[PDB]
């Protein structure tokens, strides 16, 4: 089995994969108490790769749900949902904490509930014979989800070191500054987790989200309960090699591990195309497999922010592009050789880039039977251009005076302030000097 | 061809045996390499012939 | 017409034997009057094996039960099944005692009633077609059990040479000092006869009972009646092949000839799979019979304490694998198939070991005939770390002058506290050299 364990933590990071479990169930086309069609072996031909495998004709999510707030997992038994996932071995029902807005209140809670959140992750893997790894579906987004999140990218990394670690974090809206003021802190915290207690993450952003929300989703206001749909949608797509049939690169590690060379260089940008629904009416003449992968290799669908004049003195150097559902794959080599007459993906200059090109067979469901569906995991070297507003905004804070008293009460009293701020100069500076 | 078809089952025979080896199949034939694999990796007698055939077992045991 | 006298003795033989013959009426379905269940003839091909051969339709548990503890006993005769049990060829109604507490008090007690001890197992043995043997269910807990189990240790080595001796030695918690700390000495006399005057015991710890009795069955604080239900299911368990035909080594001394590898090595360790009620949901459609050995080719259910870590140090020799009930047997031969290729019970390097598989039907009650059932009886040489654990507490307690004369005060007056220590070593180094 290739099971990976979901660590979902925080109010923002339970949320988003929570619709990760419903697409799953929505195009497996199950009951969640019930194996009701045949679609699960037609359709799917893995089903507890990620899933508890099959004892009752049932499948059971490999995740765990543990947050300070009991009341994001409240909502989840006004759903019929709990019985899906259940109520010890998925989540502890009514598992308090903080305030929780403290970065240092949720940091604190995974040192004196340390005996139980190694065990719940162990209490769900009574059938990984061959662990995969884990992956914190944790977000940056509050005081709750980044703590905890925190301590777990520790014990995960000197325990199971070569074995997956990869988050999803999502840096809260950096235009807001009034809305959530504790941001540099909890960013820049993290940050210096993800370099060295860690392998590989894949970042993303709210600010260059909702960019997008506007322009494909075509919202009228951003809220966070749309932008948790963009989300959910490119978590599946992400395991259309392990779920279904493949070969080459047919594990979650098998594609990641090929998007680094260097550490700190392995922050992948997310992009994917098919959110607007005027292109089911232009598939009835063809949607071709030649322009898919120009516009994945647009930067357009950008979920994390950077700017048009970072990318003309910066290159790509890793770039997959995956198709799932319709691709023609005889005319696959077709699309890639008009790719480099127009220049649309930058080669370093130092030596050839990478064009890893991937296509895979799925179940039954709208982006995979009657449109095309492009997604990207993209490399670039322009990164340092979040490090830069994060760690802008973290000095000028402390020129406000702001978290250096008010942050020492609960397990601070040290200076560690500038081993925040340092430990991101490393970063700003070792990915230019490897990059011309 | 209606007794080829139904009373015979040859065309999926031949996708089945395409399956073995020419690698068409899933983690089949993955998750029967990397045991022998981790074995190559710090030089230790990998054939053993017993525990393959047991491998290919348990190959063709996933995906279901 | 294998008709086996249970003798209970002791405060904790009889509470665990208690228990035993009320799991044989609920499993047979019969009333303690007549015949209410057809599956009483039909799943229990031979009704009489423990109970009186029947000349009205009349069950009779072959028990006796004699102790100088009356607390004990008197919970057993207000029963419903008190009517199943008749005082006047098992106990007195309101029988007496001894001092008792004291190995000295029931071994002199035990030849001053020397005639109803031994006309009481003739007075159930005058239907008998031939006895099988005897089983002694007697504690190591005390000095009651401990001093007249010791008694029926030897005279049932000469009275009665031909029949079986095999025995339920069950130790209380040995780090009590304050309600018992005449354990050590009390344990090693009737260790001595358990070696030499015994040919088979059943080895029971105290310490991997509660191991079971907080994680199968989920106490918060610990109690000694989740404690009964453990020893009271392993004892009908072993009964498959001869409370129901078997066909090869159907006898009870055809399982222990090829568990023994001669006497100086015969302890078998008892494991047992359903005793948890999450056995009983991989019987509704059957989980596979592939896995149901492979949790007995490492133990994780073990009523014997020991560490996972003596496992490679240590070399199996002879291990049995009881499948009972509907198993659906015919995958059965796949599962000794991958047992070589693990490798977690590691088989002695001069000669040949031995995988031994049964299978047996049982009555059609719900316990018996849909849970898979694994009853393991090991004969592991990890055992000698138990006698290392007895005699590490005897020396302590020698040191601190405690029994150097409070114990020679009755029925010893000669040294032999010595010869319980050597005839330890020769036990122990003859499990050892059995894998040497």
């Amino acid at each position: 089995p290739r099971e990976i364990i979901t660590l979902q933590l925080g109010q923002c990071g339970n949320q988003i994969g929570f619709e990760f479990w419903k697409q799953l169930c929505a195009e497996h086309g199950i009951s969640p108490e019930g194996i009701v069609e045949e679609f699960a072996t037609e359709g799917t031909d893995r089903k507890d790769v990620f899933f508890y495998q099959a004892d009752d004709e049932h499948y059971i999510p490999r995740a765990v749900l543990l947050d300070l707030e009991p009341r994001v997992i409240h909502s989840i038994l006004n759903s019929p949902y709990a019985n899906l996932y259940n109520p010890e071995n998925i989540y502890l029902s009514e598992h308090g904490g903080g305030a929780g807005n403290n970065w240092a209140s949720g940091f604190s809670q995974g040192e004196k509930i340390h005996e139980d959140i190694f065990d719940i992750i162990d209490r769900e893997a009574d059938g990984s014979d061959s662990l995969e790894g884990f992956v914190l579906c944790h977000s940056i987004a509050g005081g709750t989800g980044s703590g905890l999140g925190s301590y777990l990218l520790e014990r995960l990394n000197d325990r199971y070191p070569k074995k997956l670690v990869q988050t999803y974090s999502v840096f809260p809206n950096q235009d807001e500054m009034s809305h959530v003021v504790v941001q540099p802190y909890n960013s820049l915290l993290t940050l210096k987790r993800l370099t060295q207690n860690a392998d590989c993450v894949v970042v993303l952003d709210n600010t260059a989200l909702n960019r997008i929300a506007t322009d494909r989703l075509h919202i009228q206001n951003p809220s966070f309960s749309q932008i948790n749909q963009l989300v959910s949608t490119i978590m599946s797509a992400s395991t259309t090699t392990l779920r279904y049939p493949g070969y080459m690169n047919n594990d979650l590690i098998g594609l990641i591990a090929s998007l680094i060379p260097t550490p700190r260089l392995h922050f992948l940008m997310t992009g994917y195309t098919p959110l607007t629904t005027d292109q089911s009416v232009a598939s009835v003449r063809k949607t071709t497999v030649l322009d898919v992968m120009r516009r994945l290799l647009q930067p357009k669908n950008v979920m994390v922010s950077t700017g048009r004049d970072r990318q003309t003195n910066h290159c790509y150097i890793a770039i997959l592009n995956i198709i799932q559902g319709e691709v023609d794959p005889t005319q696959v080599h077709k699309s890639l050789q008009r790719i480099r007459e127009r220049k649309l993906a930058n080669f370093i200059p130092w030596g050839p880039a990478s064009i890893q090109v991937a296509l895979s067979r799925k179940s039954p469901y709208l982006p995979s039977a009657h449109r095309v569906s492009g997604l990207m995991m993209a490399n670039h070297t322009n990164i340092s251009s979040l490090f830069e507003r994060t760690c802008r905004q973290y000095d000028k804070l402390r020129k406000r005076e702001a978290f250096l008293e008010q942050f020492r009460k609960e397990d601070i009293f040290k200076d560690n302030f500038d081993e925040l701020d340092n430990s991101r100069e490393i970063v700003q500076q070792l990915i230019d000097e490897y990059h011309a | 061809m209606y007794t080829l078809k139904k009373d015979y089952r040859l065309v999926e025979y031949l996708q089945a045996m395409r399956n073995f080896f020419l690698l068409e199949a899933g983690d089949t034939m993955y998750d029967f390499y990397t045991p022998i694999f981790d074995k190559i990796r710090e030089k230790e007698p990998w054939l053993n012939l017993s525990y393959l055939n047991v491998q290919i077992q348990e190959a063709v045991g996933q995906r279901y």
